[PDB]
């Protein structure tokens, strides 16, 4: 599974969020920002450059990615 | 419960099933809602039978029988979601829209004066009749049952109308949450589509930010006191309402803007919304 959100931008960043299934979500630590190797390990296929920059606590199964523009 | 005959199933709310019925004694049509009470809450909702207003769906009676709680209430033929679904190729006449919002603010203004909130206001609990009237259903039920992530038929509930403070984790939230939900319903009644249709709580927040600008201490003092505020949220600017809600006039935009204010404290109240210039020419055309 794994829902990949549409990309969205602001002035100096490009974004996207990924929603994880219950299985994969049990592998993501509590209040932890991940490195490419760590989220790629979860199955998240994404280009290089994306940064897990934030965690919305009420929905810890949504991975929020950021990447500087252009 | 034996006095309700000719019972037909109308639909499914987020609490239970809704039927159209007939009172054997009086011969009137009525609406029933069977909320399966598996596991005070009844005595408190019975007290809601005391809150009458031409714009509040009349709670005729509450009946508790063997693990079932039945709400006998006033019958209205359609809700706003269905009415907007059907008016998709013409929309709703601005005069009807101005009339609806006006009546909606008198019901909110009534209930709030009695410290009764809705908290989970959606177009679906907004009931219409053939005479041009619109009424609010389900006020005060959320503070007995609480509104869930999923319904009784496990359908996914609507985040679309939630206030930003609820979304950012505020525990001590206002009656201004209802004015927010109603400001969303207003724009939707005007554009025929939800102003902020998010797929998650964070997406719902981002949706709000893209249109209204990302909140900070300038536009929303005390926003940094919200449990779920992060200084790294995408940074957006407030969009121009003449673009967002095109048909609406300057007064219609001014009010929408004030009902959608970030700071709950500065957000217009139902009472003050009623005195707004927009309603200077309110009529009352039929559906």
């Amino acid at each position: 599974q794994i829902y990949y959100s549409d990309k969205y931008d602001d002035e100096e960043f490009e974004y996207r969020h990924v929603m994880l299934p219950k299985d994969i979500a049990k592998l993501v630590p509590k209040t932890h920002l991940m490195s490419e190797s760590e989220w790629r390990n979860l199955g998240v296929q994404q280009s290089q450059g994306w940064v897990h920059y934030m965690i919305h606590e009420p929905e810890p199964h949504i991975l929020l990615f950021r990447r500087p523009l252009p | 419960m034996e006095n309700f005959q000719k019972v037909e199933k109308i639909g499914e709310g987020t609490y239970g099933v809704v039927y159209k019925a007939r009172n054997k004694l009086t011969g009137e049509v009525v609406a029933l809602k069977k909320i399966r009470l598996d596991t005070t809450a009844i005595r408190e909702i019975s007290l809601l039978k005391e809150l009458n207003h031409p714009n509040i769906v009349k709670l005729l009676d509450v009946i508790h029988t063997e693990n079932k709680l039945y709400l006998v209430f006033e019958f209205l033929h359609q809700d706003l979601k269905k009415f907007m679904d059907a008016s998709a190729l013409t929309g709703i006449p601005l005069p009807l829209i101005k009339s609806y919002l006006f009546q909606l603010l008198q019901g909110l203004a009534f209930c709030h004066s009695h410290r009764v909130l809705h908290r989970d206001l959606k177009p679906q609990n907004l009931l219409i009749n053939t005479e041009g009237a619109i009424k609010l259903a389900d006020f005060g039920l959320a503070r007995a049952f609480g509104v869930p992530v999923r319904t009784y038929t496990h359908e996914v509930v609507t985040l679309w109308y939630r206030a930003p403070e609820i979304l950012l984790g505020c525990k001590y939230y206002s009656t201004a949450v209802d004015i927010w939900s109603l400001g969303c319903i207003f724009a939707e009644m005007v554009t025929r589509r939800a102003l902020f249709p998010g797929d998650s709580e964070i997406d719902q927040l981002f949706r709000i930010f893209r249109t209204l600008g990302t909140p900070d201490e300038v536009v929303w003092p005390g926003v940094t006191s919200m449990p779920d505020y992060k200084p790294s949220f995408p940074k957006w600017a407030r969009q121009d309402f003449s673009k967002v809600v095109p048909p609406l006039d300057e007064d219609g935009r001014s009010l929408l803007s004030q009902m959608l204010h970030y700071d709950p404290n500065k957000r217009i109240s139902a009472k003050a919304a009623l005195a707004h210039p927009f309603f200077q020419d309110v009529t009352k055309p039929v559906p």
